[PDB]
This record gives C-alpha cells, structure tokens and sequence, in this order.
C-alpha cells in the first residue's frame, strides 16, 4: 500500500500527459520528469511469464523504482537492473526480506536498510 | 603526505583479488562435483524408473 | 567449505585499468556460481532398494545396478589451479612490501622538510639569504640575467 | 469512492431528526457483498440499532442473484414500507432506490421471458409503463409525503438510453 | 453506419490530441520567447533611441523605398502572416499610388509566398529557416548583409512586424528606416558630434541590422503565442466536433440493436 | 498477389520429403477457377502425378455452386481423409483449409435453412454441433498429428 499509492499517482500523472511524447525535449522540464519516470515505471511493470514474484520482492523492486533511484538509468535497461538487483536482494538480504514479510510493512528501519542497498546495488550497477 | 597514506592502506587492501580468484576456484569445484553426483543419480533413476514403467 | 568473504568495492578499488572487463567477467562468473551452488543440494538423494526390490521383477538388474552404484566412485576433480595464484600472491606481497617501504622513507622525507619548514625564523629578523635558503624558488637566476636586477623589469 | 453512502445515510439521519420521518433502503439488484458492507456501515454510524427500538431506516434487499421476478419487485416492496409510513403515520418518508436501472432490467428479463416481443433497444413493451406504475406512488398527499432518491445508472454513458 | 462513424471519430480524435500537442509545444515556446523579449527589447530600444531624440523625419520627397515584412516559415499561427501580409498590401498600394517605387524583401517563407504572386516585379530578396530556432544576431546580420549587398540605394525604407503585446494581444507595428542622405541632411543632426559621412555610414548599417534583429525577436514571441491561441481555439473546436460525433454513435447504436433484435424475433416467430 | 500456391505446394513438398507425410488439401466452398487453377500448378509442379502413385496430396473440392449442407461437410471430408493417415499411419499430415470464412458463412446458410437458431448467432468454434468438433480433430495424437493451414 505505501508504495502503491505514489506508484498509481505518478502513473497517473504520467498518462494524463503521454501523448506529449516523442516531443518531449520541448516542453516543461518538470512534465518532462514526470513522463520520464512514468516511462521508467512502465518499464518496472514488464514480466516474464510463469514467474510470479514474491510480495515483498514486488514492493522492494517498486520502491528502488519509485523513489527516482532509475531517473537516471535510461529505459532499456531497467530490465536488467530488475533482473539483477532482485537477485542481489535475494542473494544477500534474506533477513529483510524475512523481516518485511513477517511485518507486511517498511518500517523506517527496514526504509533506511532499502535506502543502503539500493543505493550500493546502483553504485556497483553497470 | 595523506595522499601517501591513502596509497599504503589502498595497496594493503590488494589481497583481495586473490581470494576471490580462490573463492571460485573452490567453488566451480564443488559445482562440477555435485552436478557429477547428480547426473549419475539422474541416469540411474531414469533407467530404473524406465523398467518399473514398461 | 573453504570461502573467503569479501568487499566488492574493495575489489573495484584494486584493479588496473587494463584489465577491468576480465575482473569483472570474473566477479560476474562468482555471482552465478553462488547462485549455481544454492541452486542444487550438497549430496543426491540416494535411490533406496526396497521401493525397487519389490516393484522390479528383473532379475538381478535392481540389484546389480544398485552394488555397480555401490562400487561407482565419481572423480573428485582436483585443482591444480590455486598452487599458481598463491605463488603469483606471494610476488605480488613481495612487490607491493618494497613499494610500501620505499614510499614510508619517502613519507619520512616529507616529514622531516616540513619540519624544518616548520622551525622559522620570524620574518623581521631574516635576510634576504635565509629567506632564500627557505624557499629556493625566491632565489634569483644569477645566470639567465647575470646583471641587475637580475629579473624581467615587467615583473620586477 | 465520492461518499455516496455517507450522503445517504446522512440525509436518512437528517430527515429523521428535522422532519421526524423515517427512510426506507430498496436495493434493487445489489452485489450482496455490496449490500452487507452497506448493513455494516448503516450499524456502525447508529443510522440502524441493533439493540434498541431507536432504528431509523427499514432495509429491503433484492440481490443480483435472484430471479428477475424478485429483482423486479423489491422496489415495490420498499415502496409499500414507505407508503405505509407516509399514510398510516402521515410522514415524511425518504425512500432510496439502488438502483433503479437494475430495475429497469429486471422488467426487461421479466418481460423477455414471458415471451412479449421486446420493444425498440431491447427493453420491454412495457417499459414506460412499467416505471409509470411504480414511481406515481411516490408522492405527497393530504397524509404525509414519500421523497425517493434513486441512484441512476446510465448504459453505455447515454443519456438518450 | 456504426464502423464508420468511429472511423470518423478517430480521425477527430487524432487530430485533436495533434493540436493539444502542439499547443504545449506552442506554450512551452512562448517560454524563452517572452524571456529573451526583455533583454532584446532593451537592446532594439535602445538602438531607436537616437533616432527617437534628434527627431529625425525622413525626406516626404524621395521615390526609392524598401519595405521590409518579417515573418516566420511555419502555419498555423492564425492571423500573423495574414496581418503582416494585409499591412504590406496596404502600404505597397499607398506608396504606389504617390509613383514611389516600392522594393519588397520578406523574413519568412510564408510571407514570401503570399506575397509573392500578387507582387512579384516589386520583390528583391526572401529568407527562410526562420522560425524553427529562436532568432539571433546572427541571422539578423546575414539579413542586412544581404540587404546592403543587393545594387539598391533605398533612400527610406520600413520594416513591418508583429509587436508582442501580451500573450493574447499583438499588434501589427512599422518602424521606419532611414538612409545615410536622410540622417546626414537632417538639421537636427548638426548638434552631433566628430560627425562625417564614414561614421553615419557605419552606424547607419549597424542600425539597420539592430533593428531587424529587435524586430525579428518581437514577432517571434508574437507567432509563438497566437500559434498557442490557435492551438487551442483548434482543440475545442474538435472537442465540439467530437461530441457530435458521439451522439450520433450512440443514435446509430440504438438503431443497430433494435434492427438486430427485429431480424431475430421475425425470424423466430414465423414458426 | 504474392505467390501463395507456390508456398503452399512447397510446405507439401517439404513436409513429404523431409517427413513421411502426405498432406489434404480442401477446397471448403471455394471458386472454381482458383480451384482449378491450383489443381493445374499442382499437377505441374510435381506434387501430383497423373501418370504415377508417387503424388504428395489428395484434394477435396466443395464449389460454392453447391448447396450449403455440402460447403459446410467438405471440410469434415478432407478432415476425415487426413485422419486415416494420422492414425492409420502415425504420419504427420498437412491438412489445408482454404477459408475457415467460407466454411462458417456456408454453415449459418445450413443453419438458417433449418430455422432454428436465428441468423445472428453465426457459427462458435466452440460449439460441438458447431465448427468446434472440427477444430477440435486437428490435434497432436499421440499416434500421429494432423496440422492444419487455412488461407
Ligand atoms: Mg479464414
């Protein structure tokens, strides 16, 4: 729910304005994020088939992508980051993951833990 | 003089490299290990379940 | 089970430019093969009898194949490969040990001029000599301009 | 996700304590799960009291999983609560209807299966006259009066249905 | 017929989100159009300002005239390259009228083209390329390169424009243009000093490029916001269109139905 | 346009060289001059041979000057001549329909002679007594495998 929520605002603001698309670099620099985030996002709701992830995957992988930590990754990658990051997550970080699923929440314990891998992973992300 | 002392700690760091060219090798080890043990479980289940099947 | 943790930055730290991609493939190579290890238990089950000595009516072949399993050892590969790379560890200790002590007498020597630099003579009682013995740069190039002033009039 | 319900049970709370006249609630081919999150609500916000004899609305339930004969008559069954309370107590009844296109449509499967050939669109011969019957009972009179607030449902956003 | 009037109402779908697009475009234009306004303005105000105090008039008495008209290469503006066609059409009539010869030289492809059928002998030179890039000094100074570089002698001459004056209002405006004899025989330009026919050459070329290039700044910002006004004024209009469109689909989808539902029960009930 | 006969003829040829199969082409309601104009190319191109046994196909014409009940069972027949190799011959066989468009058009004409279903039903593939017992023949046995392509 936390993170949903400003998923389906920003997508919304985001469709409210794509038909402005493939004329975007002459318009408002803000309308311009917020398309580019709303492309981004998009990207984020591609999926493989007979692979359904796990809840707190899903809303690990949402809030990296929320959070404007892709606005500077260009789309045709965001799949693979997809793909590697939730690796990483799963590789590394199965405590958390434990701990958000037994909770059902972001705690700001479990925030600021998302906040440092997220920001390694991009860090260390090609 | 900083920058010097950067430098020493940096270097003193460079072990790194090789334990990880180790932490493969022991690894793909047990890898071609295992999956060696799994393939001949594999074939000798396949064969006695083809019998069992006919 | 033998594995060394480690950094990943670290590592990133320590590779020369030449050879990154590699390094990389390899740090790639160590994250799919952690992945390869989890993805498969350490031993197989192995296949009991009775199941098969009461259902295979074939004579003999459950049970010759279960002793030839019995009798069956795999090859435990051997490395041969890690021998070298500590040998090539070793040189790089060497290496890297001669290059951290000539660069610690270098440290000394900056040490001890920025101490000297550091014990001065307060300015108003120092010559024109000893200011130039204090910073060789102020001296002036007795042999570009030999005659006064010694120095390019437009910065004088 | 506009309070819809809110306003409904506001004006049922309203009107009783401005006009002292109690409110019925037909739901005319509701989703039952849609009916109990109503009975719920109506509990919790005292509009309906379980415990006492200080309820105000009376709730009459026509699901969407009934024949179309009872789909079609649960509107007339609210409406003969609230006539009942406009003549006999001389009132001023509020009568909610959700919905009545569900109404409507009830007539139209009632009529489809009766056999009657079906008029232009698809509704029943009958249509007009239909709504006709029930909603001139919705009136004041020398007695009392009955206010209906129906919930409309427009098919395919036409008004010209 | 139903397939076909939700043909016609995707086309009129399309072409109404294209015209909100370009009004975006349009507006987002406008900005950076009306900034670089205030700087230039200065700039171009500046330049007239001498002219403005010496009161200089212009010879009532010479034949030879330039007019030039500035204007863009892109449509859908609305009523600028009509207004500065309309203006150059007025005057080109008057000063003909007094047998004064009239050259003609067009900033923008547009106007060239409009003008250029009826007025083709009174023409000398054109441009393009304007329109798509915000205007610069540049192109101002190819333009009076080219102007100077033509083997004609305009003794006056005015330049013709749209003045930006809100983002709703422009008013079509001509500034004149004096030449080197003009300036030089004015008596006022007595009191104006290390003064010969050098120095008034010289700033009277420098002049010249300023003020095409102010005038260039102006009806840039000025297309930009009547193109964003048309923009939408097309819009709405689609939008109207649209819901025309929409009643008589829903008109046309009852009828469909009834038909359909007629052919069924005829063919049932004949057994 | 585009040469389309050639493409099928070829899929035929291919299928019975590579494969053991043999292919049934049906003509479900279709016109004449098409139909003997494929049957012309065929023959002159080798995969039919007048002269021989060694052709690669077997035809089933259903014309549309033909009532309905015949354009709507001619499908069912080239069906039913592909089943005999499927599952007589474990082959796997390339049935060609030329429009399925034809076969459920001829079919609503069948069904609103009877006057029992009203003409805007149409056919439903998923219907037994309906185009669905046919599409349905068309599988992957595990005897043998029947593949159908409609033009
Ligand atoms: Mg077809």
């Amino acid at each position: 729910k936390q993170v949903a929520g400003t998923m389906k605002l920003e997508l919304a603001q985001y469709r409210e304005v794509a038909a402005f698309a493939q004329f975007g670099s002459d318009l408002d620099a803000a309308t311009q994020q917020l398309l580019s985030r709303g492309v981004r996002l998009t990207e984020l709701l591609k999926q493989g088939q007979y692979s359904p992830m796990a809840i707190e995957e899903q809303v690990a992988v949402i809030y990296a992508g929320v959070r404007g930590y892709l606005d500077k990754l260009e789309p045709s990658k965001i799949t693979k980051f997809e793909n590697a990051f939730l690796s990483h997550v799963v590789s590394q970080h199965q405590a958390l993951l434990g701990t958000i699923r037994a909770d059902g929440k972001i705690s700001e314990q479990s925030d600021a833990k998302l906040k440092e891998i997220v920001t390694n992973f991009l860090a260390g992300f090609e | 003089i900083d920058t010097e002392k950067s430098q020493q700690a940096l270097v003193q760091k460079r072990h790194y490299l090789f334990d990880v060219q180790r932490n493969n090798i022991a690894m793909a080890l047990e890898v071609t290990y295992r999956e060696r043990l799994y393939r001949v479980y594999k074939e000798v289940k396949n064969r006695l379940d083809y019998h069992i099947s006919v | 089970l033998a594995l060394k943790t480690i950094d990943w930055v670290a590592f990133a730290e320590i590779i020369p430019q030449n050879q990154k991609a590699i390094a990389s493939s390899l740090k790639s190579w160590n994250e799919t093969l952690t992945s390869r290890l989890a993805a498969l238990p350490e031993n197989p089950p192995a296949i009991d009898w009775a199941y098969y000595k009461a259902n295979v009516a074939k004579a003999g072949l459950v049970d010759d194949f279960e002793k030839k399993f019995n009798a069956l050892k795999v090859p435990v590969p051997e490395d041969k490969y890690t021998a070298q790379v500590d040998a090539e560890e070793k040189e790089d200790v060497k290496s890297c040990a001669e290059w951290v002590s000539l660069s610690k007498a270098r440290i000394v020597e900056y040490e001890k001029e920025m101490e000297k630099m550091k014990n001065l003579i307060p300015f108003d009682q120092m010559t024109i000599e000893d200011l130039n013995e204090a910073f060789p740069e102020t001296k002036l190039d007795k042999k570009k301009y030999p005659y006064w002033p010694h120095q390019p009039i437009e910065n004088l | 996700g506009v309070g819809k319900t809110v306003l409904i049970m506001e004006l049922i709370n309203n009107v009783a304590k401005a006009h002292g006249g109690y409110s019925v609630f037909a739901g005319v081919g509701e989703r039952t799960r849609e009916g109990n999150d109503l009975y719920h609500e109506m509990i919790e916000s005292g509009v309906i009291n379980l415990k006492d004899a200080t309820s105000k609305v009376a709730l009459v339930y026509g699901q969407m999983n009934e024949p179309p004969g009872a789909r079609a008559r649960v509107a007339l069954t609210g409406l003969t609560v609230a006539e009942y309370f406009r003549d006999q107590e001389g009132q001023d009844v509020l009568l909610f209807i959700d919905n009545i296109f569900r109404f409507t449509q009830a007539g139209s499967e009632v009529s489809a299966l009766l056999g009657r050939i079906p008029s232009a669109v698809g509704y029943q011969p009958t249509l007009a006259t239909d709504m006709g019957t029930m909603q001139e009972r919705i009136t004041t009179t020398k007695k009392g009066s009955i206010t209906s607030v129906q919930a409309i449902y427009v098919p395919a956003d036409d008004l010209t249905d | 017929t139903l397939k076909d009037i939700t043909r016609r109402l995707k086309s009129i779908k399309n072409i109404q989100k294209i015209t909100k697009s370009m009004k975006m475009v349009a507006a987002a234009k406008y900005a950076r159009a009306e900034r670089e306004l205030k700087p230039a303005r200065i700039y171009g105000l500046g330049s007239l300002a001498l002219y403005e105090k010496a009161d200089i008039k212009g010879p009532e008495d010479k034949k030879k005239h330039l007019l030039i008209g500035v204007s863009s290469d892109r449509g859908l503006c609305g009523a600028i390259h009509s207004s500065i066609a309309k203006q150059m059409k007025s005057e080109v009539a008057t000063l003909t009228a007094a047998g004064k010869e009239v050259m003609l030289v067009g900033i923008g492809d547009k106007i060239r083209g409009i003008l250029y059928r009826t007025h083709s002998d009174q023409f000398l030179v054109a441009f393009k390329e304007v329109g798509r890039k915000p205007p610069t000094f540049g192109d101002a100074s190819v333009i009076a390169l080219e102007l100077l570089n033509s083997g004609y002698e305009f003794d006056e001459g005015s330049i013709i424009f749209n003045k930006f004056r809100s983002v709703i209002s422009y008013k079509t405006e001509e500034k004149p243009i004096f030449s080197l004899n003009t300036v030089a025989s004015a008596d006022s330009m007595s009191i104006y000093d290390d003064i010969d026919a050098d120095v008034l050459q010289n700033y009277q070329e420098y002049n010249l490029a300023n003020i095409i290039y102010y005038s260039l700044k102006e009806s840039t910002t000025s297309e930009q916001s009547a193109r964003m006004t048309a923009m939408d004024n097309a819009s709405k209009n689609a939008s109207e269109m649209i819901d025309k469109l929409t009643l008589t689909f829903n008109r046309t989808r009852q009828a469909v139905i009834t038909k359909e539902l007629i052919e069924i029960i005829s063919g049932a009930a004949a057994l």
